[PDB]
């Protein structure tokens, strides 16, 4: 009857297979809730007559 | 809810906890044949129990899971190795005993201390000037001494204390439920729990003198070649009806062969082929053998490994200032890191260790996906067995015409590859009934088969039986032979080295022909060639998680060792002894003795 929970060990000397790399993920989802966060894509430059 | 579930719970603890402890003190064991420090060897004390404590507190738990009801392999593979508790299976003071006596056995050999009395002005040891006085001594009374004297006061103190040896290891067998120490060895090599491709005890010792047999002319015609070379040489010394003398074979045994040949050539008029000069002319470093040695392994289908291999790791010796130990050991630290260390020059036999200390560290990175104890080769020999293929490829002058260490504009007649077959016959091929000689002693003397009296005249009997070696000198019942060597008190598995040809050359069968090749061995390559790489793929990505009797028959499709591709190998070699040893005398005389007059 085991601890679940298992330990890290962090050294810089590894290697690319063993060396830590921290992951976020975004999730997006539909809701009745209207649209809230948008994009910027650069804008062009103003014009007039 | 079974034992099943409960034995993956365990190991799987017992996984990423041997990836920290085994990482941490090899770090400073690798900081110790760099640099020689007062601060390093006592973190041997202080890192090196820790290793010690760990596998015998999990020893203390897992002793007491049955092996009857386990359903899958793997598990079994990796509980009878949790299981075997070495020299802990003993008592207190029977324990301390074991533990004080292999410190003594260590410091002898290299500290050693023996010279002549008749002028004991300078004395010798077993890594200086030894190495050059063997080298050339193709005197008689001078080369006579050397070897006699290298036996008679080492084993003089040892031969009482090796019969305190002999019934203390008779010990680790009878608590571990087998019979003797030399049985030991083989305890790793058994397979079980499957149908039919079934692992007996009593195998070894069949298949091995079922091979013996076809090996004995393999060997016959180079036991006739070594004494017809040395007749200009030595003219009263050796009989052509008789054996040999042991000390004439160019080494402190007889191990290595590669000394004597400076005497043994076919053709003194064709030079020898060597990279070493045309190397120098075009300004060529040690960084560069490793980067023209990369492109090899891509060729071939193999991936390219991490990139901190070039920058964290070191190469050239870095001055005079600090004591590194350079000796060429191949260094598995875990959890990605591996590292190397070795003595490096502009040198033909560099290179040509190059693609074996390269092929070490590209069979390491696959199975690293694996757990821990299942972390090995197929068999405990495969680890440094996997490296000599792939650097007998990058012998071959068809590899250096492209990669262009040699001419552009080569002549390769048939005497050309006389000189190449039997340099290569030397250390691989003509070691082993020298490598079955002193085993058939390693197993029948932990049996109760012989007594006191019957210790040392089993030695020469049986060496003037397989090899064909008479001594010289008669010894008495106060010296022992066998003790001298590196492989008996250090405690190493000499059983490795009989299978390093019959691994590697029934290997070199199957990826030539998924290489297509049309012609003999020595000519062949495995560069350019992807469908003989992904062969290599399955093989490497195993380990012993897979059972070696069933890794054999993804690549060979064989069940056993056969002698067939060896003699292939030897094919244009037996035309040419054939027609050599015709004046001369086959066989030998059991009855000549030099110390006969």
């Amino acid at each position: 009857c085991y601890f679940p929970l298992r330990s890290y060990s962090f050294r810089p000397t590894y290697g690319v297979g063993h060396q830590p790399y921290r992951v976020v993920v975004l999730s997006f989802e539909l809701l009745h809730a209207p649209a809230t966060v948008c994009g910027p894509k650069k804008s062009t430059n103003l014009v007039k007559n | 809810s079974t034992i099943e579930e409960q034995a993956k719970t365990f190991l799987d603890k017992f996984n990423h906890e041997a990836e920290d402890l085994f990482y941490q003190s090899s770090l400073a064991s690798w900081n110790y044949n760099t640099n020689i420090t007062e601060e390093n060897v006592q973190n041997m004390n202080n890192a090196g129990d820790k290793w010690s404590a760990f596998l015998k507190e999990q020893s203390t738990l897992a002793q007491m899971y049955p092996l009857q009801e386990i359903q899958n392999l793997t598990v079994k593979l990796q509980l009878q190795a949790l299981q075997q508790n070495g020299s802990s299976v003993l008592s207190e003071d029977k324990s301390k005993r074991l533990n004080t006596i292999l410190n003594t056995m260590s410091t002898i050999y290299s500290t050693g201390k023996v010279c002549n009395p008749d002028n004991p002005q300078e004395c010798l040891l077993l890594e200086p000037g030894l190495n050059e006085i063997m080298a050339n001594s193709l005197d008689y009374n001078e080369r006579l001494w050397a070897w006699e004297s290298w036996r008679s006061e080492v084993g003089k103190q040892l031969r009482p204390l090796y019969e305190e040896y002999v019934v203390l290891k008779n010990e680790m067998a009878r608590a571990n439920h087998y019979e003797d120490y030399g049985d030991y060895w083989r305890g790793d090599y058994e397979v079980n729990g499957v149908d039919g491709y079934d692992y007996s005890r009593g195998q070894l010792i069949e298949d091995v003198e079922h091979t013996f047999e076809e090996i004995k002319p393999l060997y016959e015609h180079l036991h006739a070649y070594v004494r017809a070379k040395l007749m200009n040489a030595y003219p009263s010394y050796i009989s052509p009806i008789g054996c040999l003398p042991a000390h004439l074979l160019g080494d402190m045994w007889g191990r290595f062969w590669t000394n004597l040949y400076s005497l043994t050539v076919p053709f003194g008029q064709k030079p020898n082929i060597d990279v070493t000069d045309a190397m120098v002319d075009q300004a060529w470093d040690a960084q560069r053998i490793f980067k023209e040695a990369e492109k090899f392994f891509v060729s071939v289908g193999l991936p390219n490994m991490t990139q901190g291999f070039w920058e964290n790791s070191m190469l050239t010796d870095p001055g005079n200032v600090q004591k590194a130990v350079c000796h060429p050991t191949a260094w598995d630290l875990g959890k990605g890191d591996f590292r190397i260390l070795m003595c490096t020059k502009v040198t033909m036999d560099d290179f040509l260790t190059a693609h074996h200390e390269m092929g070490h560290i590209q069979y390491d990175m696959a199975y690293a996906a694996q757990p821990f104890l299942l972390r090995n080769g197929a068999n405990e020999g495969f680890h440094e067995a996997v490296g000599e293929i792939m650097s007998l490829s990058a012998a071959t002058p068809k590899h250096l015409k492209s990669i262009g260490l040699l001419s552009p504009d080569f002549q390769e007649d048939n005497e050309t590859e006389i000189n190449f077959l039997l340099k290569q016959a030397l250390t691989i091929v003509g070691t082993l009934p020298f490598t079955y000689m002193l085993e058939k002693w390693r197993w029948m003397v932990f049996k109760g088969e012989i007594p006191k009296d019957q210790w040392m005249k089993k030695w020469w009997e049986m060496k003037r039986e397989i090899v064909g070696v008479v001594e010289p000198v008669p010894h008495d019942e106060t010296y022992c032979d066998p003790a001298s060597l590196f492989h008996v008190s250090n405690d190493y598995s000499f059983i490795r080295y009989y299978t390093r040809t019959l691994y590697q050359f029934q290997f070199q069968e199957a990826l030539c022909q998924a290489a297509k090749h049309e012609g003999p061995l020595h000519k062949c390559d495995i560069s350019n060639s992807t469908e003989a790489g992904q062969k290599l793929f399955n093989m490497l990505r195993l380990g012993k998680s897979e059972p070696w009797t069933l890794a054999l028959e993804n690549v060979v499709g064989a069940k056993n060792m056969n002698v067939r591709p060896l003699l292939n190998y030897f094919e244009p070699l037996f035309t040419w002894l054939k027609d050599q040893n015709k004046n001369s005398f086959v066989g030998w005389s059991t009855d000549w003795s030099p110390y006969a007059d």
